[PDB]
């Protein structure tokens, strides 16, 4: 719930993901994350790539933590 | 300046505020931080030009003075008796009445009521930051009407701020000494 | 600032000027290595490379060979030394055949200029072309390089065996 | 330019004079909210519903505590605890009342949103004047003011009664004396 | 005490004793080299001091956690290898120093890419210099405290010998 009050939606409050990404440049990375917001807001395939990769990784992490710490009675 | 003559002036203590003598050795009246942002963290309004730290400090000083005056009145009252005409307020001094009443669920009620009033008048402070003509500490509270005759108003202003400074220091002493003029350590 | 730029102001090379390819540390470190150290004959480069390589090659053979010993054994040291020397021989054979099939030159940094000046209307690839101007890029240069590698490998392997024996005995 | 209730505050922009009980008491500027389907219309409808609910609840508590319960109903003088005694013996009454209130509240929300959309219905208006007590104007404004003031007072009263019953587990006038 | 990098807010161009007001460019380059080397060595020394105090996995434990005591417990053949590695590194640094366009403390050769330095590059160089200075003071204090008291950093702090 706390983490949900981060991004600016309809009031003068919160963050703009465009401003966060565009400020993360560096000597080794040129323009940095400039344009990534446009990539992820105009391409469903990029969002699917990120979400599916992290989702599969999360599934594997879930699999590990399941047997590691059994969360159900008599399982 | 008119006090501490070997320091000229802070920078903003021109004299536009009442009870001004120029005493500010540390130059605290020049911080660029608009303390209204401690209330409204964001600019919120596009018309929020900003509030000078000096005006916020004047409002805080007036509020502190009023609080300290009422506080010393109350602390002196409970040293010489003067309990409320109701049960559960027997005699338990002032160094221990605070805790026993925090236990008995009414200091929470006082906190809620004082917070309600503080929120309303802090909305007043925020409107002042937005750019209302209201001056610091001016809640337009003159029911009995001894506030007309602008000369009388200015004299009563300087009187209130000086009395508030005296009461702040006196309350600090009283709480530190645990009272000596009317009770014992 | 940007620490990655096109190499030598050529945006079309398959290379980049990163803080690793063209850093001052990289420059000095590669210029002190025997392969690129200035003032070394090809025989000297080969000798130094062979010494270092035999020196660090005797290690794995002696330590993990088929005749190891948790204590010091002369047989284990001899086995490791012989294996290292034979591996150096195999590497020298590879160097010799590579140099035999790669270059046809006996004096470089000139033939290129001669064919850039006095014309090269011949079968090419010996008069013209010629990749690299180093003395290592000749038939004579590579032969001496291989000879130095082989001799230095033997000497370095023997020196490392002596050092291993001394360390295992007197420590 | 200054709010009538709070002279140290500027007049809240959305509260001019129209609504009954308007004295400019909006220190937090909540009347200017125009998001999450919440505006002055929705806030006024919520205030009127709260006023009516608090009036009914305060009247019910006072009636039951003073004149006693109806025949066949439990006693105890603690209105926050007698509810569980009624539910323990007449659960169907509570369930039917809840279902009726749910249906009426769905209708109320639909009416509020519709009247907000195609402005023809004042906030809190349900055309409920069976006895014709507010037909003519110049009395409707007075009745609106009376209802708003009584509803705010009864809101405060009912919240107090709820908290007193939950904490002290005693009757309202029992706490009074 | 020049347009050199390393001037921060508390004391801009901090040369109270005027060491740089009379020195030429070569002496100032030498001073910057010495300062940067001391700062880097001191940062490493402080980090090692603390980490060794609360973690010494190598040498199968042992090697008493108090520094200036493990200094006399290393096999003394591992001391030789560390010495030789530092020596080879500084030989490479000496070779770097003759590369064209060399800057006093720059062993990465950033002058190859950084022409017309920015404010971020200068600020980061100043950050490195200031951290190095703080680490020099800290390591001097660490060694002196361990000498006079006999306890290490987190040991003296834990007991309360302050
Ligand atoms: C800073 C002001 C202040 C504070 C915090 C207190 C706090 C206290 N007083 Mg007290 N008192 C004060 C000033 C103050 N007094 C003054 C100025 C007088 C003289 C008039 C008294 C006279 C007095 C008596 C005679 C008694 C107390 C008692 C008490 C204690 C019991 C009350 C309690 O539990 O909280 C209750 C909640 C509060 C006190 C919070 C105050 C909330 C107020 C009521 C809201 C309204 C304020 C008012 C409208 C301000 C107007 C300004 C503006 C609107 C124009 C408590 C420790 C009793 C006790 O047993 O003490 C040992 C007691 O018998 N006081
Ligand atoms: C609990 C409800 C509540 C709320 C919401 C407020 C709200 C407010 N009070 Mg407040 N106040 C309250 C209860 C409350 N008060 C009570 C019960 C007292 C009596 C003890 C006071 C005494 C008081 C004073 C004396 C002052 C305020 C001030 C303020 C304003 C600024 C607060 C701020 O920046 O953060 C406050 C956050 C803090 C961490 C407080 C600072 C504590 C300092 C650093 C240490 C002091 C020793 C402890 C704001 C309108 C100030 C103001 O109007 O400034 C213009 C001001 O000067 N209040
Ligand atoms: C179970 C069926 C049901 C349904 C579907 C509704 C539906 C509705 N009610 Mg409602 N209501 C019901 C039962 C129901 N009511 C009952 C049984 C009562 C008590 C008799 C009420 C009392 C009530 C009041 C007093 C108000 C509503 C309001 C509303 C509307 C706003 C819904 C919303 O966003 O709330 C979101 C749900 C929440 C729980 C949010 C409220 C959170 C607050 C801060 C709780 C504060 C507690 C403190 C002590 C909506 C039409 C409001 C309205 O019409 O505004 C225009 C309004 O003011 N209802
Ligand atoms: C917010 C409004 C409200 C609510 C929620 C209740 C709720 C309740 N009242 Mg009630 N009451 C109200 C207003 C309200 N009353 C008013 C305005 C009056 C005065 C006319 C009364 C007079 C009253 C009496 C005389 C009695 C109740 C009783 C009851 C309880 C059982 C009846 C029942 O299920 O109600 C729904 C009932 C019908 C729809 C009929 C229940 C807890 C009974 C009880 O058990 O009290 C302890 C009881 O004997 N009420
Ligand atoms: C609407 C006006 C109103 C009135 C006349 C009362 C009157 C009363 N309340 Mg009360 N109260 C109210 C609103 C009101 N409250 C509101 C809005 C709330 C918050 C929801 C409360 C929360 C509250 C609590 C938590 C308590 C009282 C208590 C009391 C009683 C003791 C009074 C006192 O000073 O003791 C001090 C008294 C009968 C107390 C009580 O019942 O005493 C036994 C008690 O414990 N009230
Ligand atoms: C001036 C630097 C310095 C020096 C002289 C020492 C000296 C010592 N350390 Mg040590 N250490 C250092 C920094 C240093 N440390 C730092 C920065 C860390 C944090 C990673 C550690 C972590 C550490 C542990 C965990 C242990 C020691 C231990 C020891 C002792 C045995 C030697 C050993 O195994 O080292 C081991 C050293 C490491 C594992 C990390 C060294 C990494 C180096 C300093 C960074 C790279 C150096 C590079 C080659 C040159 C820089 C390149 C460029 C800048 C020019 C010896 C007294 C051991 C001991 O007996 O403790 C009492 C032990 O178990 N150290
Ligand atoms: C080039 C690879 C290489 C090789 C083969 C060795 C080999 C050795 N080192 Mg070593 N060392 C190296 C590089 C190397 N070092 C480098 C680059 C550093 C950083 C300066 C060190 C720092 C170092 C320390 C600090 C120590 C060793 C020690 C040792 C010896 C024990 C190792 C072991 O597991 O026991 C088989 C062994 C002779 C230890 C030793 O000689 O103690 C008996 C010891 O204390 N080394
Ligand atoms: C891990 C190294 C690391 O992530 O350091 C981080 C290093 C710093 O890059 P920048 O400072 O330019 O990044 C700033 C912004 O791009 C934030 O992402 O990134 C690289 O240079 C990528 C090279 C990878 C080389 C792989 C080895
Ligand atoms: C989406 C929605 C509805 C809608 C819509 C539509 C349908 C889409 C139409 C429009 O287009 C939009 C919109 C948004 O309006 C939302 C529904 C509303 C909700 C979520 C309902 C919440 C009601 C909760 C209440 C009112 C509960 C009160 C509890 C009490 C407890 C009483 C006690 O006695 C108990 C039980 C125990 C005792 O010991 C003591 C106490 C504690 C006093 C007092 O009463
Ligand atoms: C230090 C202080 C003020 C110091 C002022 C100074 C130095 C002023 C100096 C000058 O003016 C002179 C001299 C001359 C001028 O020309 C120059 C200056 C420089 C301007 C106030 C302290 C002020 C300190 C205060 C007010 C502390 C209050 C503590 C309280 C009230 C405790 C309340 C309790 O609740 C608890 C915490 C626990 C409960 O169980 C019990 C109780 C006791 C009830
Ligand atoms: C929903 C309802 C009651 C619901 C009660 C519930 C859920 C209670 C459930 C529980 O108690 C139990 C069971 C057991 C407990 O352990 C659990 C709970 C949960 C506590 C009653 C509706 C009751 C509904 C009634 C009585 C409807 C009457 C309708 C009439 C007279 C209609 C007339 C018309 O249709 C004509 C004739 C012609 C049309 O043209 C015009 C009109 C006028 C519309």
């Amino acid at each position: 719930i706390v983490a949900g009050h981060m991004y600016k939606t309809n009031w003068f409050l919160g963050h703009s993901i465009k401003t966060i990404l565009e400020a993360h440049k560096g000597p080794f990375t040129g323009e940095g994350h400039k344009g990534l917001y446009e990539v992820l807001t105009t391409s469903w395939h990029a969002q699917l790539a990120i979400n599916l990769a992290l989702f599969g990784s999360l599934s594997i992490i879930v699999a590990h933590h399941m047997y590691a710490m059994p969360p159900y009675p008599y399982i | 300046s008119k006090a501490v003559p070997f320091l000229e002036a802070p920078k903003a203590l021109d004299g536009s505020l009442p009870a001004d003598v120029g005493f500010d050795p540390l130059g605290l009246s020049d911080i660029g931080f608009d303390f209204t942002y401690l209330m409204v963290p964001t600019k919120w309004d596009e018309s929020r030009t900003g509030l000078s730290a000096l005006k916020w400090f004047r409002e805080a000083e007036i509020k502190h003075g009023r609080f300290a005056m009422l506080a010393v009145l109350g602390w002196v009252a409970v040293d010489m008796g003067l309990r409320l005409p109701v049960a559960k307020y027997a005699g338990y001094n002032a160094v221990q009445a605070h805790d026993v009443f925090v236990k008995s669920g009414d200091m929470t009620v006082g906190l809620l009521a004082i917070g309600f009033l503080e929120v309303v008048m802090g909305a007043a402070i925020y409107e002042m930051s937005k750019g209302s003509d209201r001056a610091a500490g001016e809640f337009s509270f003159d029911p009995l009407g001894l506030g007309k005759d602008p000369s009388k108003y200015a004299r009563y202003q300087v009187s209130e701020i000086k009395n508030g400074r005296l009461a702040m220091l006196a309350f600090g002493g009283i709480a530190t000494q645990a009272v000596l003029t009317n009770s014992g350590f | 600032v940007s620490f990655i730029k096109p190499y030598r102001q050529d945006p079309f090379v398959g290379h980049l000027a990163t803080p690793i390819t063209t850093s001052a540390f990289t420059r000095a470190y590669l210029k002190v290595l025997p392969a690129y150290r200035p003032g070394l004959t090809p025989l000297s480069r080969g000798a130094e490379i062979g010494f270092t390589h035999g020196y660090f090659l005797i290690g794995p053979f002696y330590t993990y060979g088929p005749l190891r010993s948790v204590e010091f054994s002369l047989t284990s040291l001899a086995a490791g030394l012989l294996a290292a020397i034979t591996l150096l021989l195999i590497l020298t054979v590879g160097l010799s055949i590579y140099g035999q099939v790669t270059y046809d030159v006996y004096d470089n940094a000139l033939i290129v200029k001669l064919v850039r000046q006095m014309v090269g209307s011949e079968r090419t690839q010996d008069l013209p072309q010629i990749k690299g101007t180093s003395e290592l890029d000749t038939v004579l240069g590579w032969q001496k390089f291989s000879e130095g590698f082989f001799s230095g490998g033997l000497i370095g392997s023997i020196v490392a065996a002596v050092g291993i024996a001394l360390y295992s005995t007197y420590l | 330019e200054r709010s009538k209730s709070l002279p140290f505050l500027m007049k809240p922009k959305n509260l001019d004079g129209s609504m009954a009980g308007d004295v400019g008491f909006d220190p937090l500027g909540l009347s200017e909210i125009n998001d999450v389907g919440v505006d002055l219309y929705w806030l006024r409808e919520a205030e009127l519903k709260h006023c009516r609910l608090g009036m009914m609840a305060a009247a019910g508590i006072l009636f039951v505590e003073i004149l006693g319960p109806a025949p066949g109903f439990p006693a105890g003088k603690s209105q926050m605890d007698v509810f569980w005694k009624v539910y323990a013996e007449k659960p169907s009454l509570i369930g039917a009342s809840l279902a009726a209130i749910a249906i009426l509240e769905v209708i109320s929300g639909v009416a509020t949103t519709q009247g907000r959309q195609n402005g023809d219905r004042a906030p809190g208006d349900y055309n409920f004047d069976p006895l014709g007590f507010g037909k003519d104007p110049a009395k409707f404004k007075d009745l609106q003011l009376k209802e708003v003031k009584n509803g705010r007072l009864a809101m405060i009263a009912a919240a107090g009664m709820i908290l007193q019953g939950v904490s002290t587990h005693q009757g309202a006038l029992e706490n009074l004396s | 005490l020049d347009g050199m990098i390393g001037s921060s807010a508390p004391f801009k161009n901090f040369d109270p004793l005027g060491f740089a007001a009379k020195a030429d460019q070569k002496t100032l380059n030498k001073y910057r080299e010495s300062e940067l080397k001391h700062g880097r060595v001191a940062m490493l020394a402080v980090l090692g001091w603390i980490v060794q105090e609360f973690w010494h996995p190598l040498y199968d434990g042992k090697l008493s956690s108090n520094p200036l005591k493990a200094l006399t417990e290393v096999p003394l053949i591992g001391w030789a290898q560390i010495f030789v590695a530092i020596n080879v590194i500084e030989y490479l640094q000496n070779k770097i120093k003759e590369l064209p366009g060399y800057r006093p403390g720059d062993y990465l050769g950033t002058w190859e890419w950084v022409e017309q330095s920015d404010e971020g590059w200068d600020s980061y160089q100043t950050k490195e210099l200031n951290n190095g200075r703080l680490a020099m003071v800290a390591i001097a204090g660490l060694i002196v405290q361990d000498l006079i008291t006999g306890q290490a950093a987190l040991e003296q702090i834990t007991a309360g010998n302050t």
